[PDB]
DNA sequence: GCAGACACTACGAGTACATA
DNA sequence: TTTTTTTTATGTACTCGTAGTGTCTGC
């Protein structure tokens, strides 16, 4: 039936098969499930790769419909994981039996990196002791918020970001079942715009098909408001040619034109500033200058002034690359 | 017994010549707790930092017949011998040890239900009976009210008739 | 339109007494058979099946079947002010979320009327499997909060057994052990104490304190108490209502571990 | 019945099997041999075996009367400061026939857990019923055991297993398991343990369950390289000021999907302990926690990592 | 092997209530006599000596003696539970470490054995207290926990007298003084009332009142009271059973008199 | 049948620390 | 050869004191 549901909830993979990038990982969580060998799991990486619905996809293979309310206790940061939590209710599901059918039981500990530390150290004689019985299955996107006893307990796998190769036949499979008018330098734009992240990549899809109708690249960029390649390369070339007067004034009315933020432009220009064979004095200015310029834009600070400062750390190195020679 | 207890057991010192802390401390504890001799076992014959303690070892009674400091406290790094000298000072000189460690309740009614049976009653046993010599191990472990109910019972003038060795 | 009516108010209150510490929330299925609440603890250990019978309310009505997921808390600070011998009045609409509860003061002069918003939690339903069990007991409920209370001050994990002669309960604690054993007490003038026998093959289980003297809450609910046990299946505690329906608890066993040595 | 993961499943049984600190070990050994064992508090790194020795010493030196002449207490439990008075005590003065040699032993695991105020009470209740129980505590950090608890014990310190005490232990388990290997899949296991016995057995079996066989690319498609390998690179890049390749190496690990807080907290950790110019190392620590306050504010990019990068490569050049 | 059957769980359950919050714990000594039980507070304040004999029992068995030191909490928490009139198994084995207690307490064949684990004290040896006392007083029960729980309410500390009419006690508080006047009360029906003296040599001491009140917390396990005192030996109050042993409580006077 | 006493758990309050 | 005191803003955990309150005893 048809549902009211974005569609990064809509288009969840609730089978195995149905994730795209981490094949050897997923191949050798399912020949652990297949072989009843699955041990304490440690999910770590960052956001949108696909580690609770992993863990979602394996609970609903490991256990029926008619048996999941007592075989699995799934807690995460919105739940009290307190250390009375740890010694009462985990504690007793873990040190008891079933009771429907008899099994091993799995107790899901999504965003592990949000528990405290006394938390983390009584739950590891607990993971230790009952290890027959219960297996627990720690996600975190922060590895160094767990503690490494933790670590040590359980098998950890990196769940990488999502290459764009791989990224692409899911979205394909989304678009065809959504019924929508995509380009290739839409998808391209798509799974640039995501960076290896498949929530951001269906939320910019499903924003740009409500917003236009259609996905194409001046679609997504208009949408997101992300500036283009060509406008970051007219940046730089306009900051690298001219004087301040003319470099600010194309760059304020491309800038006005356009509707551009200053931190996507940072953020381009810093990954065209590594590019560029720049000399070893100079890539070091520019870094700390524009790292400078970033860091001042996340308080209440005019804009206009810190884009003449970006203008200023090139206008600054433009005789001295010259006179590098 | 010798493959049953500690070697720390085992070597402990029982008499007051097998010691091995400071001798200065040994006799300045000694000295402490025979000025007390005069009003627990009721006779009037026994038998720098240093000058304050040796001022203070001579400095008289007050007319209650006491000490002017009803209370030695024992303070230093872990691991040298001070619950040994504490003990082996108070079986030496002819009292009974009475231990409260932090071990104990510590709140301040059961401190203060602990001190007043150790230190305002006598022996059970009659004549004859040992005096009781309340030794406070960890008292920098006991919270405030403890230490104010201590200094209470310290300063009644009620009034306190034995040595207290924190 | 749902519409039940409590012809008193106590026997409601005793159950959201019993399950407050214990249940989350409730889920009480309306069916034009009765009322059925099938919900678990906050731990998965345990399991509450109330069934209450539409002949046991003053009036009772149900065009379409219902499934109404609560809050306890508000439901439990809803009971709390109600009579012991007032009509309460159960009131719910088809496609509304507000679930009254309608009853009177202690004074009995004013109205009062109490809407609860109802929970959308999507719930898989628990397949009890109604299966026959190696032990059946029928005692008294107040000898077994008794006995379960005097247990809780020597450990925290006991060990029931039951056999042909009687049950058993025994704590392996700190203190030491209790090991406490009834059987054939029927010989009274009394009906309620009794302890009867009616299975065979004896059982040895382990179990927490915490959520047997959390069941034990429901004794003024029934006079005579029923504890089912088997090699399998969880442990059952079923309190018989008078003329209203009945009340099931489960509990599973630990997991205990024989010494290597 | 289910099969145990071959962490739980190989636990030794006896203190022979016990790979890595041979010294400490074989005096376990004599230990549970002959008896009068002193409190023993176990510190050193997750892994190496604390708590496996405490258990296998405790066992032996028991054998029946280990359920009744033994208190096991971990950070599950209370253990509090009413747990020290009334069980811990009443466990020392219950009494327990023994053979001579042997005593009562209340195993404190994981003592770190445990606050200042327990470990106050448990002083006394140590020194008092040594002629009856024992304590073997084990640890991670021995800072958080205070002073006169570790007076009251002997204190043991554990230090990570060496490459061929891993490797002994794995063969012993592969020997046992019959897993088909090859050398450099040894090695690629014993790289990625990094002296922790459970990160080894781990990792064998999540690459002999997936793959089925031992060789170094079956064990890194699974398992992955350790951080602070490269992060002294990038390091030791940063000290002559060299931003290229430090920059290399820092979009290497920042396409792996590592956090920015766990990439500045490896280089911290290296940085901590870097063979460098010590005011050049207190600079370095310094932009690094002058970088570390922005990225816990909010502002976390590679541009960010970048300038922090060349802030450690512009403090060489400037004295 | 050491069994012991007392024939109501009345006088055991007085007992440990009696000395409940009074002594740490329990040492039992066990020999073909009876029971023994003589415990010391560690400041050296309060003594207990029990004895219960071997005829005042159901049935007793003892082949060797044995000394069960076992904690006073952990047999409150059983005799909580225990029955007021029923028979109470004490059962024990020679070379053990616990101790084992079976009884029928509901009256509803509901068989309770509760067990314990013995804790292993230092025999510490008390061998006789000297009984030379020149006032011997006898009280009943009832009035004598009647008087201390009233001065238990204005005051802290009781100055006892003896005296050839009787024995006189004061109490000194902010609230007021209390003070009564004991008389030769042996003209009633009640034998158990009246109070006879054979003293001598008066002596007037100060006890504290928590204490007096842990001792006097015994009134239904006898009806008559005796109470011995003098100068420099302990106060000694002493309950005579009818059929089972007698209960000594002693009590060291205060340092401040008067 | 009703006043007094007992322990029981829920709740209010004060304090410390949070890293490698 | 040398020692007092409360600010940082939440969140959690520990410890301890206090107060309704269910239940037991007695005349
Ligand atoms: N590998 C993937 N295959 C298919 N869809 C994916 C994949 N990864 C993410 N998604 C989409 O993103 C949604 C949420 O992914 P999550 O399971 O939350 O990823 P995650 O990496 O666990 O996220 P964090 O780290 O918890 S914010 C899914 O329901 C999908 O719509
Ligand atoms: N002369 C001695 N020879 C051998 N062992 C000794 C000697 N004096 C003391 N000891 C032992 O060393 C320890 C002395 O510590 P204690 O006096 O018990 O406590 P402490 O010295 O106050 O240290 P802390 O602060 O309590 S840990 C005990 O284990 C004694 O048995
Ligand atoms: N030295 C060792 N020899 C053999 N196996 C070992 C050794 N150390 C660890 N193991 C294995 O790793 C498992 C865990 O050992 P533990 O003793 O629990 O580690 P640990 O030393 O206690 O570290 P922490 O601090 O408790 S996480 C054991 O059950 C063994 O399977
Ligand atoms: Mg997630
Ligand atoms: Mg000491
Ligand atoms: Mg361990």
């Amino acid at each position: 039936k048809i549902r009211n549901l974005p569609w990064v909830e809509k288009y969840r993979p609730q089978t195995l098969n149905d994730l795209i990038s981490h094949q050897d990982i997923l191949s050798t969580i399912q020949k652990f499930i297949n072989e009843d060998r699955l041990p304490h799991l440690l999910l770590y990486g960052p956001p949108g790769t696909g580690k609770t619905s992993t863990i979602l996809a394996c609970a609903k293979q490991l256990y029926k419909d008619k048996e999941f309310g007592s075989m699995v206790l799934e807690l995460n940061a919105s739940d009290d994981r307190g250390i009375d939590i740890i010694r009462g209710p985990i504690l007793s599901f873990a040190s008891t039996r079933t009771i429907f059918k008899k099994g091993f039981k799995l107790v899901i500990l999504d965003e592990a990196d949000a528990m405290t530390q006394d938390a983390q150290n009584a739950l590891r004689r607990v993971i230790e002791k009952f290890t027959e019985n219960t297996r627990f299955c720690l996600i975190c996107n922060y590895l160094s918020k767990i503690i490494p006893a933790l670590q040590s307990r359980c098998t950890r796998f990196r769940f990488g970001p999502l290459t764009p190769e791989l990224m692409v036949p899911r979205l394909e499979h989304v678009v065809e079942e959504e019924k929508v008018d995509i380009s290739e330098d839409g998808m391209k734009a798509l799974v640039t715009l995501s960076s290896g992240d498949m929530r951001r990549a269906l939320n910019i899809l499903q924003s740009t098909n409500m917003a236009f109708g259609k996905v194409t690249e001046e679609t997504v960029y208009t949408c997101t408001g992300h500036p283009l390649k060509s406008d970051i390369a007219n940046i730089l070339d306009w900051m690298l040619n001219q004087d301040f007067t003319t470099a600010y004034r194309n760059i304020t009315e491309l800038k006005t034109l356009k509707g551009l933020a200053l931190h996507d432009i940072l953020t381009e220009i810093h990954l065209f500033v590594h590019r560029v064979d720049f000399p070893s004095s100079v890539r070091i200015h520019l870094l700390t200058k524009m790292a400078d310029i970033e860091y001042r834009l996340s308080v209440g600070t005019n804009e206009k002034i810190q884009l003449s400062s970006l203008i200023a750390a090139f206008q600054v190195t433009r005789d001295l690359i010259v006179a590098e020679a | 017994a010798s493959s049953h207890c500690l070697w720390v057991d085992e070597f402990a010192p029982r008499h007051y010549t097998e010691l091995l802390s400071d001798d200065f401390t040994n006799r300045c504890l000694l000295k402490w707790l025979k000025l007390w001799d005069l009003v627990v076992f009721g006779h009037e014959r026994p038998s720098s930092h240093e000058q304050v303690l040796e001022e203070m070892l001579e400095a008289g009674l007050d007319p209650s017949q006491r000490p002017k400091q009803k209370v030695a406290l024992l303070c230093g790094p872990p691991g040298l011998g001070k619950t040994t000298l504490a003990h082996v000072i108070a079986r030496h000189a002819g009292y009974s040890v009475v231990e409260m460690n932090a071990s104990d309740d510590r709140s301040p009614e059961v401190f203060r239900t602990r001190i007043e049976a150790a230190t305002q009653m006598e022996s059970v046993l009659g004549a004859g009976g040992k005096p009781n010599c309340l030794v406070i191990d960890e008292i920098d472990g006991a919270p405030v009210a403890a230490i104010n109910v201590l200094l209470s019972i310290l300063n009644r003038k009620g009034l306190l008739m034995r040595p207290i060795i924190c | 339109m749902f519409e039940a009516r409590l012809v008193q108010g106590s026997i409601l209150k005793k159950v959201l007494e019993a399950l407050k510490d214990l249940i989350n929330e409730a889920c009480w299925d309306i069916s034009s058979s009765g009322v059925n609440l099938q919900s678990m603890d906050s731990s998965h250990v345990s399991l509450v099946q109330l069934t209450l019978r539409s002949e046991g309310f003053d009036t009772y009505r149900c065009d379409r079947n219902l499934a109404m997921g609560v809050n306890l808390t508000s439901m439990s600070k809803i009971l709390k002010c109600a009579g012991n011998e007032d009509i309460i009045t159960l009131r719910a609409e088809d496609n509304a979320d507000t679930l009254a509860l309608v009853f009177e003061a202690p004074n009995q002069e004013k109205v009062s009327d109490y809407e609860m918003k109802l929970m959308d939690l999507d719930v898989e339903q628990l397949g009890i499997p109604e299966q026959e069990y190696s032990c059946v007991v029928k005692m008294p409920s107040g000898e077994f909060a008794r006995i379960c209370r005097d247990l809780s001050h020597i450990g925290d994990a006991v060990v029931i057994s039951c056999a042909k002669d009687g049950v058993k309960f025994s704590a392996s604690g700190e203190l030491g052990n209790g090991n406490i054993k009834l059987s054939q007490t029927s010989n009274v003038d009394k009906e309620e104490e009794a302890v009867t026998i009616e299975m065979n093959e004896p059982v040895q289980l382990t179990f927490a304190l915490r959520y047997l003297n959390f069941f034990t809450k429901a004794t003024p609910l029934s006079s005579t108490v029923t504890l089912s046990m088997s090699a399998d299946v969880p442990l059952v505690v079923e309190y018989k209502i008078a003329d209203m329906g009945h009340l099931k608890y489960y509990l599973a066993p630990k997991i205990e571990d024989e010494e290597g040595s | 019945h289910y099969e145990l993961p071959w962490v739980e499943k190989y636990r030794p049984v006896k203190l022979n099997e016990i790979v890595g600190n041979e010294d400490t070990v074989s005096r376990l050994e004599v230990f549970a041999r002959e008896g009068n064992v002193p409190n023993i508090i176990i510190a050193g790194p997750p892994g190496t075996g604390k708590t496996t020795s405490i258990l296998c010493l405790a066992r032996a030196l028991l054998g029946p009367a280990l359920k009744d002449a033994m208190l096991e207490l971990n950070a599950s439990n209370d253990r509090g400061i009413d747990v020290v008075r009334n069980k811990i005590k009443m466990f020392a003065q219950q009494k327990v026939t023994l053979p001579k040699g042997r005593h009562k032993i209340i195993i404190l695991d994981e003592a770190d857990s445990m606050t200042d105020g327990a470990q106050q009470a448990l002083r006394r209740t140590m020194e008092i019923y040594s002629k009856t129980t024992r304590f073997a505590l084990a640890c991670n950090a021995s800072d958080k055991i205070i002073e006169p608890i570790q007076s009251r014990c002997a204190v043991l310190r554990y230090t990570k297993l060496t490459d061929a005490q891993i490797l002994t232990r794995l063969m012993n388990v592969i020997e046992k398991e019959r897993v088909p290997y090859t050398d450099d899949g040894l090695e690629a296991i014993i790289f990625t343990a990094q002296g922790d016995m459970r990160q080894a057995l781990n990792n064998l079996q999540s690459t002999f369950s997936g793959f089925g066989f031992i060789n170094s690319e079956n064990v890194f498609k699974v398992c992955d390289e350790p951080h602070p390998l490269l992060v002294k690179e990038m390091i030791q890049h940063c000290v002559n000021a060299n931003i290229d390749e430090a920059y290399k190496i820092l979009a290497h690990l920042w396409h792996l999907g590592y956090s920015p807080e766990d990439i500045i907290g490896n280089i911290f950790r290296v940085c901590k302990t870097f063979q460098m110019a010590e005011y050049l190392k207190l600079e370095f620590i310094k932009e690094i926690g002058y970088t570390h306050m922005k990225i816990a504010e909010g502002v976390n990019s590679l541009l960010q990592m970048a300038g922090l990068l060349a802030r450690l490569c512009q403090k060489t050049m400037a004295p």
